RNA sequence: GAAAUUGUUGAAAGGGAAGGGCAUUUGAUCAGACAGGCCAGCAUCAGUUUUGGUGGCAGGAUAAAUCCAUAGGAAUGUAGCUUGCCUCGGUAAGUAUUAUAGCCUGUGGGAAUACUGCCAGCUGGGACUGAGGACUGCGACGUAAGUCAAGGAUGCUGGCAUAAUGGUUAUAUGCCGCCCGUCUUGAAA
RNA sequence: AAGCUCGUAUCAGUUUUAUGAAUGUAAGAAUGAAGAGCUUUUAGUGGGCCAUUUUUGGUAAGCAGAACUGGCGAUGCGGGAUGAACCGAACGUAGAGUUAAGGUGCCGGAAUACACGCUCAUCAGACACCACAAAAGGUGUUAGUUCAUCUAGACAGCCGGACGGUGGCCAUGGAAGUCGGAAUCCGCUAAGGAGUGUGUAACAACUCACCGGCCGAAUGAACUA
RNA sequence: GCAGUCAAGCGUUCAUAGCGACAUUGCUCGGCUCUUCCUAUCAUACCGAAGCAGAAUUCGGUAA
RNA sequence: UUUGCUCCACACAAUAUAGAUGGAUACGAAUAAGGCGUCCUUGUGGCGUCGCUGAACCAUAGCAGGCUAGCAACGGUGCACUUGGCGGAAAGGCCUUGGGUGCUUGCUGGCGAAUUGCAAUGUCAUUUUGCGUGGGGAUAAAUCAUUUGUAUACGACUUAGA
């Protein structure tokens, strides 16, 4: 389960160069090690730096702002493969960014065989309005009130034996 | 619970089915397999049969009368799918085994007897809707056996004989479950309504 | 039908190692095919 | 994409009812009855106003939903095969030797003896399905005519009546001679 | 995947968009200012060499067909979107087919023109045609029940499969020529076709079907008004 | 119950009060079959064994009950 | 008058090996103490450990939320209003910023709680262990004398007193277990 | 093993800093250790096989030479079903707790756990630097990417037009778009090619590519996983 | 097989650092006897294509 | 065979148990569906209700269950006699007709329990027997030896003979 993490780095102040850019960017991680450690795999390469250049400034919990409302997300993928890295956009309704890009790292796992090491998270958004939802299965949901059956459910056994002969009714 | 165990091999799933009869042996619980035929495996037809036929194909090559012996009766057809699910060589395997009886169809005093089914067992749970399984019946006809016909005629009026003993049953029930609701509202009555009963 | 011989899914030590010898092999190359 | 609802229009006329229960549809009507079990579709129907019925598959795959399409087409075949009816008519051709059908009963079976076709001792035997009545036509020569109430029975028979007559180890260009479905349609014409 | 292929072709001519419906927008309203009257034809269906006979008879007046939604949105729709004062008047009355046609000439000699203007053509679905006829029952012929057959040759035995397969009509071949042995009638006077009842008729060449061209609407540039006029 | 979409949670219990679901399903089989086996759970010994008797009067005048019709 | 090897008698085992090790049942057989021994139960203790219940705090956006007050918006559009054509009033296509549903965003307010971390916080259940043998030491409580969980178990209670412990032994059962010696070689063979 | 010193500041398969053209020195740097040096003499020992990392040569492909490094060898035990080199692992005799690698359907000790997905295999798959047959084929299925159309009406579907110069020139018995040889042009439109196939000896007739008419929301192509 | 002609893409950007599939164009120890098994089947069985008039046949499929 | 052998009753020894210690509590079918109750046009029928676990249901209070005094109702149950009908898939059991017969905790009384000393399974099940009892019942074959030859290495087989 994730967590979301402000890591900020700017490398080391030496002399003649004093306060440099402080390098901000939200980071999806487990706890907070892992967090400061994907930065630093980050800052790698977006620049030429290194770990024992800079400095972890602030590593600050993101909470999501309204944990109760259903959003529909989109973010904005790209990952190493079998062959060369590339983008890929997925459409994720859900109520939180740390549960979104859950969904999603379990759905990159999945579909395209990517551990964690490969998926590098470019942006999450908000959409806003619907009908600019542009994928199909989550403009599914999307529709005028929405009421639809779970056929065929399963009946969880706490023991071996049963006297009823199961009624998969719902 | 019970001395017995008297399962209804029915609409199950021969693995998960021997798996959880096995173990419940190896334990000590007696058990008696029945309506074996009407058992279900998983997958299309020929799929299975061309398994078997596969199995059926392996003989001691010199002398064909000591290698495996390839049983038909869906009963041993489901014997060697929990055997080889016991370390059967064994003497708490033999001592095992014993307490198992499988039985094509449903003899006495089984018929008259409750008949319990294993959920984690249950094609139509276990299985996902529109995914085709291969009845027992079938497969085992369609490489040996030759009972299939007569059980059912035998089955079709064994159940008939169920089904009036039934009647009569849920009349009984009826009569019953009508003097209590006119014994309800009596002091006593009233009283175990609050001690749920 | 006769049905017909069905391969095994058990390999063998021989072929399991020897997997792990050809496997190192195409590394060796890999690293020096990557220079060129 | 995994749909969340599909579903069909099975539009019913005035002269037939449809009746439902788990998967067996009643088709009851003019001409007379038809019977379908569907118990391997997994479906689910949806009686809107008695004119119009709603086949419904929740949660299907592409296969699935293959096969939700399929009922509304069978249920179809079975309100038009009691409202109208299917006439399948066979024009027999032959070169040389005259092709001599009949209708016998020999037991009770009904079925079609193909005498003489291109010149064989053979005696052809169809068997004739329950619901599928044969008469040949009137003032045009070489034709059996084929009709009853389900599209199964009449194409079938329709299938085996030109099966029976295969041109064997000959030509297909220089022998001509079988039995051939010259017309696929319906009883009542409107 | 286990989708429908599209029969893949090699052949010259290629689609047109927006491109040419542009074009046709921008050619419209540009003939509006130009020509006095414009004349909204329903001419149900044509023959080409019969467009090409109307364009050779006055090389003047300009007429320019094609989509109905082409010209609706060229002329105006509604009170808000048209090009001219009271201009959509005649595209709510337009209705099925393409025509349109630009004049700078009198009214009375355009709906004269029309009025006297009658071709024989094919006859069509969902229209009566005004014969019965019937294919003799012998050999049938190219011509087919319309001249003595002494002057006529018998028809091309390739195309004895359409007439068995696609117009239903009961044939068979017998040294080299197309033979019935009942005479089949097809159509009936004064009653409604069907699809196939027209093809008979169109591969027998019969062609007993009278064509008037008609207009239903009329503009006037000056006048800022709308006429309609029913001939047909 | 009529809950627009989207509620927060004083819309909800504003609804959820006015329909009175709770006393809705208070009243079904359901919620009374789940109190049931709560109410044998939390069971005394003593409390128990008045089961015991109660049934056994209760079955006495349940059997002159029956054997008449 | 040994062993190899054999006979008889008594016990036991034995479905394509046997003998061997760990542990126990079963059968056979045996040793003391009884000139304080064998086995146990409970309580309060100490060491190691396992498993619950409950309290206090502290951290972060001094959680984020929810909830409340205020200001704007659009909707998968809310009541209303207009309109189409019908089974009487349903639906449909516009308006209508919530009116007789609600939602979103923004600003402010006062809280709770999750998660994370600490307590030399309290309170239960379970297991294995009791080594040492007058006193010294370090401590705690007590007004002091004295007491104590503080330099390793005592107190109380019961059955048996022999085959009941246990051992030896034959077998059964679960699991493990290549045939030794030599000689080669990098090894096995 | 024995004697004699110092039991010490005698040092270390280690890091740092500095000096230098993964190895070289020094340290009043770090960290670690009480087993240090010097004589005297006394057993055994003087093979290698496997693997990892550097590096030079090689070829259908394997590979071949050094260096350094582990492992086995003189080493039991847990696991990898099985085992020379694979994963774990500081072997006195016992008790208790916790774990490693590997696992938790039953054989088999331990969840037929939970959660999101993907797959149906006419002998699936459980397999492993993802290495060999391996580049592909497939109207299996799920995700993508890049260009396209689309309420001036998308795809599909039938209904119609699908034209005159013109039977363009040579060809030749007969070749009118459709046996073939070369350009392959004009006009008229809404759009129609010196013609997409079927067809006739030659034509005709049909077909589609191109439009247009009802039909009313999505659809199309090329790639990647 | 060698050399060239195309040429999906990839080359660290990318066709002018280069590799490049199917085609294509260049001339040129042996043998006697038995048992069992495999199909990659010569015949027998059933099919599909073929100027397959019939007969005969050629190729191909299932098939031990 | 000196009543040898079997079957009922109670009686004592032995011998064991892959392992009783309230009850193996009987519709069938479907699962994208069912069960039950009621009603009617008697049907693939309308209406009501149920599941979402057997967490049930039935049995269950007495010196390991003794002895007695009653009260209420025609019930429940045990035991053995008994009228049939039913059960062939391993039927070996299922219902039913009755008479007797104890017991009933449906409700209320009166006695008795201890010392098994603060726990020690505290023995109450069901097989296979043997020796004794007191009643019923039933009156053999096989092998060898001889012969046979449809059989035959020897076995075995087929025969024949009071």
């Amino acid at each position: 389960h994730f967590k979301e993490y402000q890591v900020i780095g700017r490398r080391l102040p030496t002399e003649s160069v004093p306060e440099p850019k402080l390098f901000r960017m939200r980071i999806f991680a487990s706890n907070e090690v892992i967090a400061k450690s994907r930065y630093w795999y980050f800052l790698q390469k977006l620049h030429k730096v290194k770990k024992a250049s800079g400095e972890i400034v602030s590593i600050n919990q993101i909470n999501e702002a309204h944990p109760t409302k259903v959003k529909n997300f989109g973010v904005w993928v790209r990952y190493d493969s079998r062959s060369g890295t590339h983008n890929m956009y997925k459409e994720i309704r859900d109520v939180s960014r740390v549960a979104a890009v859950e969904t999603l790292y379990q759905d990159m796992a999945a579909r395209h065989r990517a551990r964690f090491r490969s998926i590098h998270i470019l942006k999450v958004a908000e959409i806003e309005k619907t009908a600019d939802v542009k994928r199909q299965y989550v403009k599914q949901f999307l529709t005028k009130d929405l009421k639809f059956p779970l056929p065929h459910r399963v009946q969880k056994s706490t023991k071996t034996f049963s006297y009823k002969r199961p009624s998969t009714f719902y | 619970v019970e001395p017995v165990v008297v399962i209804d091999g029915k609409g199950h799933l021969v693995g998960r089915l021997a798996s959880v009869v096995a173990k419940q042996l190896l334990n000590g619980q007696k058990i008696v397999v029945v309506r074996a035929e009407e058992l279900n495996i998983s997958g299309e037809f020929f799929r299975n049969k061309l398994k078997y036929h596969d199995f059926l194909r392996k003989a001691t090559a010199f002398n064909k009368t000591r290698g495996p012996f390839h049983f038909r009766a869906p009963s041993r057809i489901f014997y060697k799918a929990l055997r080889g699910m016991v370390s059967h060589k064994t003497a708490r395997g033999k001592a095992a085994l014993e307490r198992l009886k499988v039985f094509e169809g449903i003899p006495p005093p089984y018929d008259k007897k409750k008949r319990v089914v294993v959920p984690q067992a249950l094609r139509v749970l276990r299985l996902k809707p529109g995914r085709k399984y291969t009845t027992l019946g079938k497969l085992s006809t369609s490489v040996g056996w030759k009972y299939e016909d007569v059980v059912a005629k035998l089955e079709a009026k064994r159940k008939v004989s169920s089904a009036e003993y039934y009647a009569k049953k849920r009349a009984f029930t009826k009569k019953v479950a009508s003097a209590n609701a006119t014994a309800a509202e009596s002091d006593v009555a009233k009283q175990l309504a609050a001690l749920g009963y | 039908m006769r049905v017909r011989k069905r391969q095994s899914r058990r390999t063998s030590t021989k072929l399991k190692e020897g997997i792990k010898k050809k496997a190192s092999a195409h590394r060796k190359k890999e690293k020096k095919m990557a220079k060129k | 994409m995994k749909y969340i609802q599909t579903e069909q229009q099975i539009e019913v006329p005035e002269g037939v009812t449809v009746s439902i229960k788990s998967r067996i549809v009643k088709v009851v009507g003019p001409r007379g009855t038809l019977t379908k079990n569907l118990k391997h579709i997994d479906v689910t129907f949806t009686k809107v106003n008695n004119q119009l019925i709603k086949v419904a598959v929740h949660n299907g795959g592409r296969k699935h939903v293959a096969a939700l399409r399929t009922v509304k087409s069978l249920v179809d075949n079975m309100i038009t095969g009691v409202t109208k009816g299917y006439k399948y008519k066979m024009r027999y051709v032959y070169a040389h030797f005259p092709i001599n059908v009949n209708i016998v009963e020999k037991d009770g079976a009904k079925f079609i003896e193909v005498r003489n076709f291109l010149g064989d001792k053979k005696i052809r035997n169809v068997p004739v399905r329950d619901g599928v009545t044969i008469e040949f036509s009137t003032n045009v020569k070489d034709e059996i005519v084929l009709s009853g109430n389900s599209v199964e029975d009449v194409s079938q028979n329709a299938a085996d009546l030109q099966q029976i007559c295969r041109v064997r180890n000959k030509d297909i260009r220089k022998f001509l001679d079988g039995i051939y479905v010259s017309h696929k349609g319906f009883i009542t014409e409107d | 995947r286990s989708k429908r292929s599209k029969l893949v072709t090699l052949a010259q001519t290629d689609k047109k968009g927006r491109e040419n419906k542009e074009r046709i927008f921008d050619e419209v309203r540009e003939a509006l200012d130009t020509y006095r009257y414009v004349w909204v034809l329903h001419l149900d269906d044509v023959r080409t060499p019969v467009l090409q006979e109307i364009r050779t008879s006055w090389a003047g007046s300009k007429l320019i067909m094609g989509k109905r939604k082409v010209l609706q949105k060229a002329l105006g729709e509604k009170r808000e979107e048209e090009y001219k004062e009271n201009l959509y008047q005649l595209s709510k009355l337009c209705s099925g087919v393409t025509g349109l046609l630009f004049t700078d000439e009198d009214v009375n000699t355009v709906k004269e023109y029309f009025k006297s203007y009658v071709r024989s053509d094919y006859s069509r679905p969902n229209t009566k045609a005004p014969l019965t006829f019937t294919i003799p029952e012998g050999i049938v012929y190219s011509r087919g029940g319309q001249i003595p057959a002494e002057e006529d040759v018998p028809m091309i035995h390739s195309l004895e499969p359409t007439m068995r397969n696609k117009f239903e009509i009961p044939t068979k071949i017998k040294a080299g020529k197309i033979t019935i042995d009942s005479p089949y009638l097809v159509c009936t006077e004064g009653e409604k076709l069907d699809v196939r009842q027209a093809l008979i008729l169109k591969q027998f060449g019969i062609a007993a079907s009278e064509f008037k061209v008609k207009v239903s609407a009329y503009y006037d540039n000056d006048s800022s008004t709308v006429e309609s006029t029913n001939i047909n | 119950f009529a809950l627009p979409r989207g509620a927060r949670t004083a819309t909800v219990s504003k609804k959820w009060a006015a329909a009175a679901v709770c006393e809705k399903w208070a009243a079904s089989s359901w919620a009374k079959k789940i109190a049931q086996r709560e109410r044998r759970a939390a069971l005394t010994d003593f409390e128990r064994f008045q089961v015991m008797v109660l049934r056994k009067q209760k079955r006495y005048t349940v059997k002159k009950a029956l054997a008449k019709a």
